[PDB]
């Protein structure tokens, strides 16, 4: 019996229980975008702004119900109506990353007839965070 | 003209109309029907929609201080069914005037109300209902529905996972939200009370909903995820499933459950009217459907209570999984899946869909896989329902050799390599093990779950044929 | 060691089948109309049934040895086969009174009937019966008021009562409602009552309704001396709706309104029972929707089932069939039921569908009514069948008269004196009645026109719900 | 499709003359007059535009929805007969843009801004057609006609009223007063001025007192329903 | 006074122009939840104008994107974003939904920039009990501002949420949706002046004035003099400006103007000329549709208000220096430089409806 | 496109859009309360009470509608009522700075016929502050 630990194990959302993806992993991804003709995005957000939390339901009555902080993060850009070249979304992580490269930074898409956010997951961590495990460190 | 005549006439002569052209208002149903002997289809297809409507068996006279032909039911087509000898569709057409706005008891009421207890007719069967947009449009509907619930949890780009704490009944509230916690940090969405947990002396419901928010809490700050545990607002009354929907509420959790079909629409449709105005999710239970929806050629199709449960209202609704403990069909479940989703749905008898849908913007239901189902029925279940929906692991979580955390991190792995693999081009339906036996390799809690259930199957005949 | 956790699937009968277990004396009991697929023996499948209606599911759960489940777990205690099928058992489980929420006819539902008759493993499965426990009915409000009170409060004794759908279902508007109850009414019915599907609807709002009712109400009870009442439909769309429609009841003074129960739900029906109890109306249940339920002899929940919930739930009255009229059910499957329905115990009699002796423990009892496809010539074998605590009701049968619904009344009401007089006699209804009717259309014009009009009308059909 | 920032004219988006409008639709007849230099169909799409989802530049957030879907439509444009500057414009909204049984908020899109626009020089809403489907949402009159006949016992007739005079300036007292001797001699109704509220001279709550007993001693007097 | 008269066959045409309300019958008034002082206090807001933003599409968004383009635009420096007057609760955003997210917005945006934000949520409703229903939970997520339509919804529900708002701490923006249906014309209906006035006592703390330079229409002059009846304590009569009578308010509080409507960069120094800093000047296409979003989009526009600000205070001559302030302040801004190259032919010039 | 960075980018108010003001910018805003015969005042707070907070709403029910702590600053000396000279004002600002030079100094001026703070502006903030942007750094 292996041993799921609590400590120093964040996750992020989808993707983030398989091994990172590599830089090929991600531009299939970006390929699904795109042969979908999703709009591609990407948000950001510094480390104090990375994880959902519950600071401003001190304002609050009753009413924190699927109420949290920092779901919202800050758009890189706007997001890129109708982009249908990879390269340009690859280019575009390139410089967000670069812009802030200790910020996390996540690949979002959206489906303009669904109305909603049709993928996501992290492809960038500071250097500093501390708080998450490699695949197989997850146990112990 | 004409005067009042006493006396027992045939149904047909007022019921049957096979020239009737169908108003874009009318509710329509398609009935499988099966006559008695010496019973014409047309004298049946007639008694149930004159007793599903205005008329009984013998003529009134007050008939005359009325319109029946504005207000009368309609049997306006009957159709053979292929390989039945006594086996009919009856298509019924019910003017909008007849329904209580916003009632989906009242819209049952009419159409399934007495008819099937009918000496004349030895089986009928509710086949499909056409709910036109001016009815859609009376009902509040579903709280929030997909979209908003995906916007609300931050949740994108895959199937939810739930999980259902076992054994059923006989743990203690601590216990419980022990293994809420466990399942939840281990990588679950949601867990949930089993249907039958309300409140009972092993344990009090609201000793529950404290130890439960402890654990979503807990688990919530340690994985940096949104969590969630179905809370069960079922209950003998409408003022105690009140007084723990206002207790969630006060807790500030994201999600409480209600068996519809057991408590009733009309506690439903209150309950998903205080979700609405409260901001809480509703996960919809369909306990005791199967009573109902079972068998071929007596009583109302899943696809038909499925309908009703998104105009009554609900954030989730249990769809079947075709290959877990349950029965469905694959083709079956596709057709009401995209009943419960979608704005508009296109005539198909292919999959039991006997009139096209127009949904008006009443918000989609999230549609939930659950029972007998495990690690390996992953790229199936990914396959078949897409993101869309959420898959729940019970068994499948708290029977792994390891404990919860490691049943959660399992089914959540598989998961992902499975939305992976479908993202990256992969055919699930061939390539599906090698994507679970891959994820394996660096998945220890993965190995462990396959190497317990690789052999286990629920393969039957199916009763439910369409 | 002891015994462990050990991860992985087994057989339900290792756990579930306890053919040695004696049952106690509160616990639940259910008998199941069992059909197993092929390959399944009738054993592991009566243990799938207990397991998932109750502690277990398809994989061994570690959680478990926290509790326990010996204390906790529903049990297959005997399979009997079908006489005449090869692939029929009844299944018969015990069930500990921990399982259930008190005073909660949907928990009961929930754990019972929730998920096991989906089960692949199965080709059909019926619930034939349940045995309350005094322990747990104990623990029910019940019928706000039940036989007794009802006749005591309406001052109605020594016959049937008699009531009457209104017709057509639906298309009239309120005043025209109105007019035909106090016309129904004053000829001699004791209740009128709206259509199950008659709530508000754009041709007739309900409060425009239960005013014009009241009215009726009112005019035919000075009119005619007698107590007079109408159903009067609370079944709404929501619970808050429902409650609005008994509050204005409540504030015209009128006696009884009525709830559908299964279309608006056991959860609306036990608040809106004690809503009734707390403010002494009357409430009719009707059971539209049963049928989808109980029609079929191989699948669902048989009707008495049904009928001993909404004891429990709560209700004065509810439709227990005629025997005769339009809709099925057999003379001798409705009596087991009605004396479910009516009486305090209830020995077990398997040849009226009775497969556990039912103590009610003096939990009010439930008027059966018998409504649907009746007429005149029918009323011997009612009074027959019933007894005078029934109601009967002829909605047709008084609405379909030709000289209109007062003679029509009147009709119904001679001929339900005349049987009961008859009856007191001594008469034998059976073999008498075609001439106690007779004899009473020598002095009744009214009775002697809905004889004409009816005589050749019967409804006999092969039985589909056969014991 | 990208984002382009800046102007360009409405007609691009919200000119439609081939849609085919849905029974869902709600539909405006719009009698327009624009500026000189302005076209109709500019004028009739400016109107769509900015009664639905549009304003006066492009917006990037277009792109996250589907403005066919949402979009006001100026589907058909006619000249009106003896006019050399005026068109009725029709407009088809769709049944999603709007709450359900608000009136409110149905006038607030199609007349909320569009009447005070510079490039028009008047504005007329002459109609609109009401879907079933909307309708449907509104719980409408209390009571309407034949319920309102069937309460109050009248058929046969017109049913027949009275505004009390001076409009303002009657007591509590005069105005019961009054009002009992018009209802005992053969009208059905009378009632309070539009502008009788409450006041200095006539308090509201000293009237309804006064009025009930009017009304009871008329209906009394007559055998008549009577009412104010 | 406006109940039965302008139907009557014996006229062709009535206009009421102006209203003279005697400090007895103004003493009878709760009046506006709080006015432009106390506003100004509660906000910590001093010195300028105050910015705004009505979201676009106008319908047709979701609540998460609602929400997404407020928290983007209130980050960038505006002091308010709103909600578009119909926004209210449709089947492509609930209201409730709505409301929480755009708290969230808010909250985000106040943290990230340290100035106090608000969004005007919309009580607007079909009936007084849904109105009621949004204040309260705009008051329990502890936001600072709501809004209502006061003409669709109507003085007797606009009295009710103004007391609410008296009672509960709220901000009330009042929007003047359908006003021009009634004051267009010159020579049948009733002038916004009177419209202003019955505003300012049935209460609102912001009322809509018109922009002079925008899309809609309403001249520099006729504006002028509404904007002192609906901000002064006292205004003499004054013909060339369209005010027919003294009004003497008796400390009723000030009103907000809010000018908006088709106004981009350019348009600040006469924005600013006109109103002075009590007013509230609202950017909706003149923020999202900056090419590059919304938070450059507000910059542009918070930079261009404060560079006019700063012109005025330092001396310089707005009507007739506004270009080259605005030009000076593109050299440190490239966000003012992006709006002022896309806006920079836009203009809005009409023959005017409505003449004194 | 330029993005305009969510990371240590706090305003403050009135002119914190432009570029830092210059002394002769500074005393051309003294001048223009001079002209106008506003109320000249300085205010001031320390690092931790400098910014808009929350923390008091924990003792409230649901009545946090525009309440916020740190809106008051602390008074320098009292309001320079009858102030028409300018050299005056900036002697006080001077003499502020000084006094507490690791403060955020506010200039501000009341108008006593509207009773309102009628302008204002920082003047100072502590040389600690790294919570802010250069102009050229405002947007990357
Ligand atoms: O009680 C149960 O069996 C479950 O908790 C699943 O448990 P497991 O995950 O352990 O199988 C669910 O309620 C069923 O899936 C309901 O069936 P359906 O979804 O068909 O309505
Ligand atoms: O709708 C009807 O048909 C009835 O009103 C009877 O009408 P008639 O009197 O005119 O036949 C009753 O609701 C049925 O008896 C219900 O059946 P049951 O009692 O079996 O539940
Ligand atoms: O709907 C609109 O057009 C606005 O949201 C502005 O949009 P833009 O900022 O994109 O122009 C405002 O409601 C109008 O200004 C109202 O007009 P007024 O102030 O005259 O009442
Ligand atoms: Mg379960
Ligand atoms: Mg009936
Ligand atoms: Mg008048
Ligand atoms: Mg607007």
């Amino acid at each position: 019996m292996m041993v799921w630990t609590p400590v120093n194990n964040k996750m992020f959302e989808t993707f983030s229980y398989l091994p990172p993806l590599t830089d090929e992993q991600i531009a299939a991804q970006v390929d699904y975008i795109v042969a979908n003709g999703w709009i591609p995005c990407l948000e950001f957000a510094e480390a104090d702004k990375a994880y959902v939390s519950n600071e401003s339901a001190i304002r609050f009555g009753s009413v924190s119900c699927l109420y949290y902080d920092n779901r919202y993060w800050t758009m890189w850009k706007l997001p890129m109506f109708g982009c249908r070249d990879p390269m340009q979304v690859l280019r575009e992580i390139v410089a967000c990353t670069k812009a802030f490269p200790d910020a996390y930074v996540r690949l979002v898409a959206f489906d303009n007839q669904k109305q909603v956010q049709i993928m996501g997951f992290l492809v960038q961590r500071p250097k500093t965070a501390r708080d998450f495990q490699p695949a197989n460190k997850r146990s112990v | 003209g004409a005067g009042f005549k006493a006396g027992v006439k045939d149904y047909r002569l007022t019921y049957y109309t096979p020239d009737y052209v169908v108003r874009d208002t009318d509710i329509l149903a398609a009935f499988r029907m099966t006559p008695q002997p010496g019973v014409p289809p047309e004298e049946c297809g007639a008694a149930v929609a004159a007793e599903s409507s205005t008329g009984t068996w013998t003529t009134v006279w007050t008939d005359g201080l009325t319109s029946l032909d504005r207000y009368k039911g309609r049997c306006y087509d009957i159709e053979p069914v292929p390989g039945e000898d006594n086996q009919y569709i009856a298509y019924v057409a019910y003017p909008i005037d007849l329904f209580e706005e916003g009632s989906v008891t009242n819209m049952f009421t009419s159409i399934v109300g007495n008819v099937f207890g009918f000496k004349a007719l030895r089986a009928l069967r509710l086949e499909d209902l056409r709910i036109p947009p001016a009815y859609v449009k009376t009902f509040v509907g579903p709280p929030h529905g997909i979209q908003v619930e995906r916007d609300k949890l931050n949740k994108y780009g895959r199937g939810l996972l739930g999980c259902t704490i076992k054994p059923k009944l006989g743990l203690s509230a601590k216990n419980y939200g022990r293994a809420v916690y466990e399942c939840l940090r281990g990588g679950l969405d949601f867990t949930k009370d089993d249907e039958n947990v309300n409140s009972q002396p092993f344990m009090r419901w609201r000793d529950r909903f404290l130890f439960v928010a402890e654990a979503i809490y807990k688990a919530q700050a340690e994985t940096g995820e949104v969590k969630g545990h179905y809370l069960n607002a079922t209950a003998g009354t409408c003022e105690e499933m009140m007084k723990r929907a206002v207790c969630a509420k006060e807790l500030g959790v994201p999600i409480i459950m209600h068996d519809y079909l057991t408590g009733g629409f009309t506690a439903n449709t209150s309950l998903a009217i205080y979700c609405r105005d409260n901001g809480l999710l509703l996960h919809i239970h369909r306990a005791m459907h199967a009573v109902i929806d079972r068998q071929r050629n007596h009583g109302i199709h899943f696809r038909v209570l499925a309908k009703a449960l998104r105009m009554s209202g609900g954030d989730h609704l249990h769809s079947g999984t075709a290959v877990g403990k349950l029965e469905g069909e694959r083709e079956v479940i596709l057709g009401f899946v995209d009943l419960m989703r979608d704005d508009y749905v296109e005539k198909d008898r292919s999959r039991g869909i006997y009139f096209t849908q127009d949904w008006c913007s009443m918000p989609g239901v999230m549609p939930v896989a659950s029972g007998g189902i495990h690690v390996w029925h992953m790229p199936a279940l990914v396959e078949i329902f897409g993101d869309d929906a959420c898959l729940q692991f019970g068994g499948g979580t708290l029977g792994h050799p390891w404990g919860n955390a490691p049943g959660a991190a399992a089914n959540r792995v598989a998961l992902e390599a499975c939305t992976q693999a479908r993202n990256e081009g992969r055919d699930l339906a061939r390539e599906g093990g090698d994507v679970i036996r891959s994820a394996c390799k660096w998945s220890p809690e993965l190995a462990a779950a396959c190497e317990v259930w690789k052999e286990i199957k629920f393969e039957f005949d199916t009763i439910d044929k369409l």
